[PDB]
């Protein structure tokens, strides 16, 4: 119980960035997040429905330019990115919300 | 005939290097160089290690400048450790260009 | 590219009906056995 | 791309030199003078256009006109004093700008330094003509003495001074000409400033350390837009502090006397921004020698790029040059002092030494100090 | 013209009115300082 | 000589009051905007 | 618990930029008046009786 007791404490939310630059690597990975609800919450299904909209995308999606989520269409259309996925990471006292995109060195800002 | 003078000359040098911001900054004399065409080509010729190092030290430097803080006394660049690592590379580049210029006289 | 240094990777192919079945889809895409 | 406002309009992309551009991280407060320099040009411009909305350019009126702008017109008083004081700022700011590229090796950007130099000397002409517009004792006599200083040229000079004046003295002719040129130089200057910025956008801004910062680059928008706004805040503070509490203080000239061509302030002198040049000019006995020397004071600037001796474009890591650098500024301060001084023994002898010390510091001392430092580092 | 009109668009318009509505208020405030209506001053 | 200046002096007092509030406010905004640059940590970690 | 003054302010007025600007417009108004009032008074105090406002009496309506 004590061991459980240590568990379940809130974990302080911090909005900071960690930028580890390695020009050696061919592509760029970016994971951008806004803290979210615990596992149980009415807001927590509605979020999902939200990310349904933005969606997720890869070099190999068959729809590309006609896909109904703008980030996808733009991406598909303008060769903006390689692959991108929105996520909802759900923890008891914490949550990571955002998406994640892999994109050439010169397209990091446009996809952002 | 430089015996006393050499030692005296050496003594003068330590003070300038210690006195210079570069020693305080933690960026070795070679990173303070004016990046021009020859330096530029010597830079490009650097090894991943040597080269990435210059990038971090200038990174850490320009970060301190931005904050106006000096590095701790313990972590400074000591004159006795003069890595003239650019020198080697930089020399040739010039050497090669001097030659080229000279070959163009007639 | 994923490093294949240890005893962990066994990958070898052999299924019942399907063998080397490649699938392409808009939602997804892959290579199986 | 689709609906990325910025790159959509081609025109709007051109403006992302403010928002997205690579900006060095580390970066003294000194840099804020570029931006501030441009705030000053815009300020001067709006002010000028409102002043020139109620000014006249004739012998008879000019004086009156200015006098009318400061009395019966609504908020023309501050507009005018803002104007006058502004130009002081404009110069204070310009000389910080030049100091920063004299110190940090920004002048390495040859192209950009030659446009600067053009900028500096354009702004000099505008300030020279605008001070005479009012047509007050100081103005009147100052434009006679300076212009006539041109008549030192042997073959032409003489004819030429009379062309510029549009007569044998400085009567109406000359005063309307200044009004026209003053009004159109700042508009030509604005294109040069943008040509200046153009070149400078090809290599980005140098830093304290003197080293490339491509390894540590910041978005201009997030950071620098606030810094700039803040720098304006202080800039305006000084402008208004000047213009609201001590209107005249920095405007040495007390000559609010309508010009009388026989009358003379025995103490004739350009405003503070020109003193240096003035002092350097008086040090030479011969007229022509002075004019050349006058020119060289200012024109000497383009030669510094060639004069650079060191391997560290940054003065930051070089003591001895930091020491002579400062002296030259304090020598400069010394020379500005001579400018408001009776031209008598005490000041003469001082000025002369100052004038040689200025040229030494620029032409011989620093260059050597550069070498020495390089040899101490074993470079 | 015709293309812009749509059944779907209404939420954006509603949202715009508030931001637009908020924006509209600012102008009245902005205009008023310059206008200096005695009645406005009286308000 | 300076009828406007007497009126101007009052504005100066207001300006001085305005400047302090403004000067202080501007610095705070600058710090918040420039806060991120100061906060960031830079380190080098090669496998070597 | 309650929101700090700022958090209250925040959620009422600064989430939506529409409300934020509305605020500012309003604020700019209200502010101008009190500044003046207060700033003026301060200034007049420092020159008591030196200004016409103080002196109008002497030659006014007999
Ligand atoms: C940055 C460039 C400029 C500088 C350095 C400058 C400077 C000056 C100076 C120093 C004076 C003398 C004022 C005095 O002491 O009484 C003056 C006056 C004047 N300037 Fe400018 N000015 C500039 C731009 C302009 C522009 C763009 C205009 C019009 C579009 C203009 C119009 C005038 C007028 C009409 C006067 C005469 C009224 C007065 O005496 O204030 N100036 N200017
Ligand atoms: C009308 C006057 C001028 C205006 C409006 C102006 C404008 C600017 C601006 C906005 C910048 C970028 C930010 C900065 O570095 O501060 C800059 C940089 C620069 N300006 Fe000026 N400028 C003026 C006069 C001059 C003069 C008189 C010189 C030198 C002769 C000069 C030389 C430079 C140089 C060399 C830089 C680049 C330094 C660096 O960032 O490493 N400018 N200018």
């Amino acid at each position: 119980d004590e061991d459980a007791v240590p568990t379940l404490s809130p974990c302080r939310f911090t909005g900071s960035q960690i930028c580890h630059r390695e020009d050696g690597l061919p592509l760029a990975h970016v994971a951008i997040a806004v803290e979210g609800p615990g596992w149980a919450h009415p807001d927590n299904v509605a979020l999902q429905v939200a990310n349904a909209i933005i969606g997720h995308y890869d070099c190999t999606y068959g729809g590309g330019a006609h896909l109904s989520s703008p980030l996808a269409s733009i991406a598909a259309t303008n060769k903006l990115c390689q692959s991108f996925q929105t996520f909802n990471i759900c923890y008891a006292d914490t949550g990571l919300l955002g998406a994640h995109f892999v994109c050439d060195h010169m397209s990091i800002d446009d996809m952002m | 005939a430089v015996s006393a003078s050499s030692r005296w000359l050496e003594g003068i040098r330590k003070w300038y290097y210690n006195a210079a911001g570069f020693n305080k900054l933690g960026l070795m004399r070679d990173d303070t160089i004016h990046e021009n065409d020859d330096v530029k080509e010597a830079i490009r010729r650097l090894p991943e290690n040597l080269y990435d190092d210059r990038v971090f030290r200038i990174k850490r430097a320009l970060d301190l400048s931005m904050r106006q803080q000096i590095l701790p006394k313990e972590q400074w660049t000591k004159y006795e450790e003069d890595k003239s690592y650019l020198e080697p590379y930089l020399k040739e580049v010039i050497r090669e260009r001097k030659e080229r210029e000279e070959w163009a006289k007639k | 590219k994923r490093s294949v240094l240890c005893r962990e990777s066994l990958r070898g192919q052999a299924a019942g009906r399907p063998l080397v079945a490649s699938v392409s889809l808009n939602v997804p895409a892959s290579v199986r056995y | 791309m689709t609906n990325i406002r910025k790159s959509h309009p081609l025109m709007k992309i051109v403006n992302n030199a403010f928002i997205d551009l690579p900006a060095p991280s580390n970066i003294s407060s000194w840099w804020n003078f570029g931006s501030l320099l441009g705030i000053c040009l815009i300020l001067q411009i709006l002010t000028g256009l409102f002043l020139a909305m109620h000014y006249t350019s004739d012998t008879t009126t000019a004086f009156s006109s200015v006098t009318h702008i400061c009395r019966d017109v609504n908020y023309g008083w501050i507009i005018r004093y803002m104007h006058a004081n502004g130009a002081s700022m404009f110069f204070i700011c310009l000389y910080m700008h030049v100091g920063r590229g004299l110190y940090y090796g920004s002048y390495t950007f040859l192209e950009t330094w030659n446009i600067g130099v053009i900028l500096l000397l354009t702004v000099m002409a505008t300030a020279f003509m605008g001070y005479v517009l009012p047509w007050g004792q100081m103005s009147f006599w100052g434009a006679t003495v300076i212009t006539n200083l041109l008549s030192a040229i042997p073959y032409i000079g003489t004819n030429l001074v009379e062309w510029i004046w549009g007569g044998f003295s400085v009567d109406k002719a000359t005063l309307t000409r200044f009004f026209a040129f003053h009004f159109i130089l700042p508009f030509i200057i604005m294109a040069i400033a943008m040509v200046h910025l153009l070149f400078l956008h090809e290599t980005g801004s140098n830093n304290p350390t003197g080293i490339s910062s491509d390894v540590d680059k910041i978005p201009f928008h997030p950071y620098y837009t606030i810094k700039d706004i803040l720098g304006a805040l202080l800039l305006i503070l000084a402008l208004m502090l000047l213009v609201l509490f001590a209107p005249d203080l920095l405007g040495d000239p007390d000559n609010y006397t309508p010009a009388n061509p026989l009358n003379t302030p025995p103490h004739i002198k350009p405003e503070w921004y020109f003193l240096f040049a003035y002092a350097i000019l008086r040090s030479i006995p011969n007229k022509l020698g002075g004019v050349l020397a006058l020119a060289f004071s200012i024109l000497i600037l383009a030669l510094i790029p060639l004069l650079h001796t060191s391997k560290q474009r940054s003065m930051m890591f070089r003591p001895l040059s930091q020491c002579l650098f400062w002296a030259l500024v304090a020598d400069l301060l010394t020379l500005t002092w001579i400018g408001g001084q009776p031209v008598e023994h005490p000041y003469i002898t001082i000025g002369q030494l100052a004038s040689v010390l200025y040229f030494l510091l620029i032409l011989v001392l620093m260059p050597t100090a550069g070498t020495i430092e390089n040899k101490l580092l074993k470079w | 013209l015709t293309r812009f009109l749509g059944p779907r668009y209404r939420q954006l318009a509603r949202n715009w009115v508030p931001t637009a509505s908020l924006w509209g208020a600012v102008g009245a405030v902005g205009l008023v300082w310059a206008t200096d209506w005695r009645l406005i001053l009286d308000w | 000589a300076e009828p406007e200046h007497d009126h101007r002096k009052r504005m100066g007092l207001k300006m001085l009051l305005m400047m302090g509030l403004l000067l202080p406010l501007v610095y705070a905004m600058k710090r918040h905007k420039w806060s991120v640059l100061k906060s960031r940590k830079l380190a080098y970690r090669p496998p070597k | 618990v309650a929101p700090t003054l700022t958090a209250r302010l925040y959620s009422l007025l600064f989430r939506r930029t529409s409300t934020f600007a509305l605020t500012i417009v309003v604020g700019a108004l209200f502010f101008e008046r009190a500044f003046d009032q207060g700033a003026d008074a301060i200034y007049e105090h420092i020159n008591e009786g030196k200004l016409w406002k103080h002196i109008k009496h002497k030659y006014e309506n007999k």
